[PDB]
């Protein structure tokens, strides 16, 4: 939500991280993209893909994840 | 007993030695939802009197490790850490009763060639007393409550505390 | 004692104390260099030991004379202790 | 165990039955070879798939063939 | 027959021998006479001392077994070496000798097993034998 | 943004579709 | 309970139980006569 | 002289040698809990399992991530326990696979056999460890390996 407003200056974040291993200056070091919690920045271009297709707030992405589960099923 | 023998037959690792869809699982079921609904209503009571010493109190991670940093840059209260390590207590009892079980309790793994207790079926005899029928009954409702209670605080939009309080009547707080 | 399966070992221990003797008795020859001191080898290793054990907690520092006379001392009376056992068993 | 098969090109050498390790070929009675002798493997649960048989045979391509099938603790020559 | 009680070749002891699964699953045996005490080497290392007379051995494997015999056919001339197969029942088994004569020459007694009656050439294609019992021969 | 009861709707769905691929990976196993 | 709480939840679970549980499960399965 | 063939069969794959059969060899082998005579699979187990966790709450306590922190030696017992709980784990699994269930009459090669040795196993070892964790606590020598 806040990446399709500057997209091309906000870091687009994959996924959040959770690893007992990880030090204080590791957690400092990976908390980015405007987050508060260390992350990991999304090499795929999911973000630009679903921006182009129409997608615009993170209601519509849980629709989709809400729709492909009922389709896996 | 149609289900349970199609089970036996579907999975009979499980089924020989009890576990699955089995009278031994349901009675040990029955038996841990009994003892979850007294430690919900135990809990209910702490935390309305606040008996939890610092309740609200973040674990800090220079002591605790990052263990003690939560999914999203948040900390686990001192709170749900001594309800987690109440869990742990019995969760030891647990593992040494399974491993190594009281010569006169019942066995969570059954022997291979153990007989299945009779399925009950819709309700089993109404033996009042500390009897396996009434240990079966109140197992049963309990788990019914169980789930009861998640979907009336997810439901409704009450915690499951505060659900179990009304249910009661406000005498937990 | 059987060393082996159904082989006898005597296992004297007087066997050790001629070995321990043999290798202490030539180290009491002295020295005037500094890690000796002036002494012998098994009269400095007595030393040593007497003067870190008045400081007991505290291992002698690298160094220190005591690790060098521990090694060669030990070393001499192990390689006699070999030579005595060979000498009792095989030559006795 | 290993299939191990003979066919009519076999030439009765007996350079095969000499060549294993084990003892599984032998040689029996023929009439289709100068030397009346043609190899056999009846004893192919001792294969253990060596192919030595195959190396010491003189005919374009072998008249002994080792196919490697299922293995076996004798197959797979484990002493343990 | 095998008689348990011929001598062994006074071996001084290695870490080839047999282990459990020799007790568990089979134990091969090898039998020979010779007419003096030669030296000579273990199929599972070092050497051993044969005894003018007959010499029992066990062994862990068949390959084991027949090396040694050829060793004592080559080597030596020593050719009446019988090979048998001990199971935990007891079930002791002939092996090696087992028409008497030794495979390669050829005996009368003998059923062809294995045996194609033509070239390898004529051999099936797996599209011929696929989704049917037939065999590629 | 996505709220917890968004969360558990998902977990539900999720569930169902892991009996299903067991259900799919016992047919296929017979 | 928020969500924020689940990766602390389930992330040693997903990485420790089911693996030690779905190893154990299968090393009895292969090994199993 | 010293080395010779095991139980006096030379094809055997061992040899007799002082380490392997030596009278001080075969008293301490025959000593131990795994092989003494009369101990029932449960009370092996329970001597194995107290010898085993008492030491594993050593290098959890002082090597571990928590061990320049107040909380060093209740972490470390901690870790020693779910190290014991997932080595029962192999052990019960092991007793299911490889021990049919035959009876033996309890020999430690039997399923009930092992059962008993797995059960006293993880009784003793966790019995341990909260013995080394309380000695560690309330001993300074013990938690500052004698500095
Ligand atoms: C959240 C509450 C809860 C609790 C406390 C339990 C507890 C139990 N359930 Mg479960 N169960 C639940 C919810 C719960 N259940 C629900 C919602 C359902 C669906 C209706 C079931 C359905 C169900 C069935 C059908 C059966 C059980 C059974 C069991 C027992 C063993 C399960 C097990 O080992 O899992 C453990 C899994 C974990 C993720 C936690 C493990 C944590 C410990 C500390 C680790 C040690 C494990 C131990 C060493 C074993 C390792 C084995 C491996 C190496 C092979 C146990 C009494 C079985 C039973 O009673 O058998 C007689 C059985 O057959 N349950
Ligand atoms: C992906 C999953 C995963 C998870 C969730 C963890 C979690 C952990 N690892 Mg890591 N680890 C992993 C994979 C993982 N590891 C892998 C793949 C390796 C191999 C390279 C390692 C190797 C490794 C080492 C070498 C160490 C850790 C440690 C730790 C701990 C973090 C530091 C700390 O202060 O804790 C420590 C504080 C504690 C209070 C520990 C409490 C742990 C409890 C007892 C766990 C419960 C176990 C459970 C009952 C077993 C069930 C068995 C069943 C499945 C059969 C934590 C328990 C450190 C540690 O201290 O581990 C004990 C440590 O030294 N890990
Ligand atoms: C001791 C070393 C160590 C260990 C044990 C871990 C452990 C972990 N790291 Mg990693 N990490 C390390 C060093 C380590 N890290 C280092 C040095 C860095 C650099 C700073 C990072 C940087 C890092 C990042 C940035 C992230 C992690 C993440 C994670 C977690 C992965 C989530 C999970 O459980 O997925 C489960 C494990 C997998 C899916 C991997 C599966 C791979 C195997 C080989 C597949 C096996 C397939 C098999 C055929 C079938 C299954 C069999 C099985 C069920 C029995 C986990 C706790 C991620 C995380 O927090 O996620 C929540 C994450 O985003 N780590
Ligand atoms: C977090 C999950 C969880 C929780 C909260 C519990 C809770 C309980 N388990 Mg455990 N249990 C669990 C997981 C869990 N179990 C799992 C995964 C397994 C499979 C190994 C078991 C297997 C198991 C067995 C086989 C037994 C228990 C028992 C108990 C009780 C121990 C404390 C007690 O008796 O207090 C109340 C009693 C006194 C204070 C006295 C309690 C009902 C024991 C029990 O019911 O004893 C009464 C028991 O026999 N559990
Ligand atoms: C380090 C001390 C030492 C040394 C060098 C020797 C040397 C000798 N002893 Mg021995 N011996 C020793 C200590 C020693 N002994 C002790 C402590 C005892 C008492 C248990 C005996 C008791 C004893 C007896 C009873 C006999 C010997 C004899 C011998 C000879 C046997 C061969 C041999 O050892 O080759 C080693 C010789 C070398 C030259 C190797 C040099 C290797 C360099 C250092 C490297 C040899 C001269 C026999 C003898 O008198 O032979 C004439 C004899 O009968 N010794
Ligand atoms: C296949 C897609 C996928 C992948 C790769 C991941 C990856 C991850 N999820 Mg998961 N997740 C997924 C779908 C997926 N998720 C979906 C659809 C949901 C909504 C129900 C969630 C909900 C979810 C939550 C709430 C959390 C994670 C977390 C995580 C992380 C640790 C693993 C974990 O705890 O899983 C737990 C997963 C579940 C309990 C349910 C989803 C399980 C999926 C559907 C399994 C799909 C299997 C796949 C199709 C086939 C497997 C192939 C086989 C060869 C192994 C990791 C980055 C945790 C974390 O720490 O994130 C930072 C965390 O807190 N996920
Ligand atoms: C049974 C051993 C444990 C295997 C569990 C494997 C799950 C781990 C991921 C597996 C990756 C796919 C390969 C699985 C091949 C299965 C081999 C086999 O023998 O299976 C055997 C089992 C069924 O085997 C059962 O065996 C019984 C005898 O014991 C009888 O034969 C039953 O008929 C038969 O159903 O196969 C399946 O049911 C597999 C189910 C599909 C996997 C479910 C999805 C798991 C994905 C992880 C879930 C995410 C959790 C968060
Ligand atoms: C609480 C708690 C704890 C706990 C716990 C535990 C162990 C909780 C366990 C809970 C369990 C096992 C719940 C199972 C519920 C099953 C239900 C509701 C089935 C309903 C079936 C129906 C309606 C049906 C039906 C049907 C109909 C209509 C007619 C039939 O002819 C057909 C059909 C079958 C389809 C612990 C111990 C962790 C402690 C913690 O501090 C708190
Ligand atoms: C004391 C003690 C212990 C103990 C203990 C024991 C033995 C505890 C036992 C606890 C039990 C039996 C709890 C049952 C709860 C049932 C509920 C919430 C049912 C809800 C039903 C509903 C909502 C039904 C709804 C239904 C209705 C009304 C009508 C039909 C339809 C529908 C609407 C679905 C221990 C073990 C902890 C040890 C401790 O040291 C001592
Ligand atoms: C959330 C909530 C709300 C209120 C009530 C309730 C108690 C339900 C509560 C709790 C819900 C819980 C605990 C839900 C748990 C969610 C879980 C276990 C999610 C996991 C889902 C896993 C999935 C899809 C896995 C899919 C795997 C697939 C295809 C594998 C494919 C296959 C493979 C790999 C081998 C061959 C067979 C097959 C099937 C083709
Ligand atoms: C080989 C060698 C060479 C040089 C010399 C050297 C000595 C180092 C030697 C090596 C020696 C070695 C390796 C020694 C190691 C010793 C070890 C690991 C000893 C362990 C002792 C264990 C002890 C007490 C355990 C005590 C446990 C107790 C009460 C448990 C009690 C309990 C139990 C079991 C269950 C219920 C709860 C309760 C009542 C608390
Ligand atoms: S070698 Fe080839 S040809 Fe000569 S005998 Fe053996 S099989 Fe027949
Ligand atoms: S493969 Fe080795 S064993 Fe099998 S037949 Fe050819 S040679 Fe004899």
């Amino acid at each position: 939500e806040q990446w399709v407003l500057n997209p091309l200056k906000v870091k687009p974040v994959a996924h959040a991280i959770w690893d007992p291993h990880f030090g204080q200056p590791a957690v400092k070091a990976f908390t980015k993209g405007g987050v508060f919690y260390p992350v990991n920045i999304a090499t795929s271009g999911v973000y630009h893909w679903w921006y182009t297709i129409g997608m615009r707030t993170n209601n519509d992405l849980y629709a989709g994840s809400l729709f492909l589960l009922f389709l896996s099923g | 007993t149609n289900a349970i023998e199609e089970f036996a037959e579907s999975a009979p690792e499980l089924a020989s030695r009890g576990l699955g869809v089995t009278t031994n699982a349901e009675r040990w079921n029955g038996r841990h939802a009994m003892f979850g609904i007294f430690a919900i209503v135990m809990t209910a009571y702490f935390k309305g009197h606040g008996l939890i010493p610092d309740a609200e109190k973040i674990l800090d991670v220079n002591q605790w490790g990052p263990l003690a940093s939560a999914g999203q840059g948040q900390g686990i209260t001192n709170e749900r850490a001594i309800i987690l390590i109440a869990h742990v207590h019995v969760l030891v009892v647990s593992v040494l009763a399974a491993f190594a079980p009281f010569q006169f309790q019942d066995t969570l793994v059954k022997e291979k060639g153990y007989t299945p207790e009779a399925p009950a079926g819709i309700i089993p005899p109404f033996k009042t007393g500390l009897t396996p029928e009434a240990e079966l009954i109140n197992g049963r409702l309990a788990m019914l409550g169980v789930i009861s209670i998640i979907m009336a605080s997810i439901f409704t939009g009450n915690s499951v505390i505060d659900v179990v309080n009304l249910g009661l009547g406000k005498i937990l707080f | 004692f059987e060393i082996s399966d159904g082989v006898e070992f005597d296992l004297n221990p007087l066997v050790l104390a001629i070995s321990f003797l043999g290798w202490s008795l030539p180290g009491l020859l002295p020295s005037n260099i500094p890690l000796y001191g002036g002494k012998g080898l098994t009269t400095a290793l007595f030393a040593e030991i007497g003067e870190h054990l008045q400081t007991f907690p505290a291992p002698p520092p690298i160094g220190d004379p005591f690790w060098v006379i521990l090694f060669i001392w030990h070393s001499g009376l192990f390689a006699t202790m070999i030579f005595g056992t060979i000498g009792y068993n095989g030559y006795g | 165990s290993h299939a191990v098969k003979v066919y009519d090109t076999c030439i009765g050498c007996t350079q095969c039955v000499r060549a294993c390790p084990c003892d599984v070929l032998e040689m029996v009675s023929w009439d289709g070879c100068k030397a009346g002798q043609i190899a056999s493997a009846p004893r192919t649960e001792d294969c253990i798939g060596c192919k030595r048989c195959e190396t010491a045979c003189p005919t374009d391509f072998l008249s002994v063939r080792v196919y490697l099938g299922g293995e076996t603790t004798r197959s797979m020559g484990l002493a343990y | 027959t095998l008689n348990l009680q011929i001598p062994s070749p006074t071996f001084e002891g290695s870490t080839g021998g047999w282990l459990r699964a020799a007790e568990v699953e089979e134990k091969y045996a090898i039998t020979w006479t010779s007419g003096k005490e030669q030296v000579f080497e273990m199929p599972t290392g070092g050497a051993a001392i044969m005894r003018k007379g007959e010499n029992l051995l066990y062994l862990a494997r068949k390959e084991q077994c027949l090396a040694l015999g050829t060793q004592l056919k080559t080597g030596f001339k020593i050719t009446d070496y019988k090979i048998y197969r001990i199971f935990p029942s007891g079930e002791v088994q002939y092996l090696h000798p087992k028409d008497g004569v030794f495979p390669e020459k050829v005996n009368a007694g003998r059923i062809g097993v294995g045996n194609v009656s033509h070239s390898i050439g004529k051999n099936l294609n797996p599209s011929q034998i696929k989704f049917t019992n037939k065999s590629f021969n | 943004m996505i709220s917890d009861t968004q969360i558990f709707v998902a977990l539900i769905l999720a569930l169902v579709s892991l009996v299903l691929a067991i259900r799919l990976g016992t047919a296929l196993y017979q | 309970m928020t969500a924020a709480y689940l990766p602390s939840i389930l992330v040693p679970l997903i990485g420790l139980i089911f693996p030690g549980f779905v190893m154990g499960f299968a090393f009895i399965y292969i090994e199993q006569e | 002289q010293f080395v010779k063939p095991y139980n006096d069969d030379p094809f055997v794959g061992n040899l007799a040698t002082p380490v392997s059969t030596s009278s001080f060899t075969r008293s301490f082998l025959s000593n131990l809990p795994a092989y003494r005579s009369g101990l029932s699979p449960l009370l092996r187990g329970l001597e194995i399992g107290m010898t085993h966790g008492y030491f594993l709450v050593g290098p959890f306590y002082k090597l571990g991530p928590l061990r320049n922190s107040d909380v060093a030696l209740i972490s470390g017992l901690f870790s020693s326990i779910g190290l014991i709980i997932i080595l029962a784990a192999c052990l019960a699994i092991y007793g299911v696979v490889s021990f049919n269930e035959d009876d033996n009459t309890d020999s430690l090669q039997t399923s009930r056999g092992w059962k008993q040795f797995t059960s006293g196993w993880l009784v003793g070892s966790i019995g341990g460890a909260s013995f080394a964790y309380i000695l560690i606590s309330n001993i300074v020598f013990l938690q500052t390996s004698g500095l």
